[PDB]
């Protein structure tokens, strides 16, 4: 378990444009060889999908469009690791994103 | 209470404008003869929150086997946290918020 | 002086944990009974670039009709530009930098005493 | 007239993961509607290719690859901004920036 999650806040109504920062995450097994990073979850790959995305080589963890608290006050994420050749580096790990109202 | 600190009563508080992560900045404060900052009592997070802008800054709060204040008691505030592996603490505007240990982040010495 | 500002022995400054655009700078630190810091003689910039991490700062000085210190004289510094649409100024480690005066940057206010 | 360019400093030798965002420029006009922006100029699209990219839809520049200050000291590009007609809203800016 390598995982390094910066402290993730998100208020709701945010004004673009997006996609917008919000952490960059990381696998300390980064320092062996190249890593590339995913997420899944409702929010990710399963409805409302696209609301989060992960830049693959770089970790950015970003969010496409305003949030209402109202309507979705949290999400649960899990992110993924692996190697050029597909093998995972990491096993994943939930994240879970509160909505600031 | 040099320049880069900051005073309140009898207090004297340095702000950090770089980054370091948490190990580094607890070894910060403690070569300046400091250390990285706690409310032991449990009492003072809110208020304090207004010295801080909107970033989060690493304090003297961490979870070994539950969340403790450094050379204090165990916390009994909340603190918002993403994963189970965020086990250094952080404070900002909002209150308490966990983080990885190996994160870069601002931190707060107090002497 | 007051929580959050630091002082230097006769100077207590104010580096800001915010960021606001170059107007609203200039207006916080008169707010605050003090102004937006300059180097009016134009000197120890190099210097006071051990107080600033790896951010820049806004400061009072602007190019209208050429760069000035906020009530002080003409600069005689270099300021590294990257487009001629970037008229007001900011100090960092390595020195004078421009920034369009829309965009929001930290600020540091100066008072004495 | 309403570009607005933060102020973009940059060393070289600059370790990854990449791209890695330098300044987000922006344009006035988007307060009328959204813009899109680009980039030209060397290092942009013309050789070295690609060492710098904008984000179409936000406007943050980037670096793609660590700088070398004693191979190309410094890169002039110019910033183009368009809505959603693909018009220009502004004229081209240039930026010159110099490897620290
Ligand atoms: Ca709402
Ligand atoms: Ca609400
Ligand atoms: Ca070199």
């Amino acid at each position: 378990m390598d995982w390094v999650i910066p402290p993730i806040s998100l208020p709701e109504n945010e004004k673009g444009p997006f996609p917008k920062n919000l952490v960059q995450i990381k696998s300390n097994k980064d320092k062996e060889g190249k890593v590339f990073y995913s997420i899944t979850g409702q929010g990710a790959d399963t409805p409302p999908v696209g609301v989060f995305i992960i830049e693959r080589e770089t970790g950015w963890l970003k969010v496409t469009e305003p949030l209402d608290r109202e309507r979705i006050a949290t999400y649960t994420l899990f992110s993924h690791a692996v190697s050029s050749n597909g093998n995972a580096v990491e096993d994943p790990m939930e994240i879970l994103i509160t909505v600031t109202d | 209470c040099p320049i880069l600190w900051t005073r309140n009563g009898s207090h004297c508080y340095y702000f950090s404008m770089e980054k370091k992560d948490w190990n580094s900045s607890l070894k910060f404060c403690a070569d300046k003869g400091s250390h990285l900052l706690t409310f032991p009592d449990n009492q003072g997070v809110k208020l304090f929150g207004e010295y801080l802008g909107q970033d989060f800054y690493w304090i003297g709060l961490r979870n070994i086997d539950g969340w403790r204040w450094e050379g204090g008691p165990a916390l009994s505030l909340r603190i918002l946290t993403n994963s189970l592996i965020q086990r250094c603490g952080a404070i900002h505007r909002n209150g308490l918020q966990a983080s990885s240990c190996e994160v870069a982040l601002q931190w707060i010495c107090k002497k």
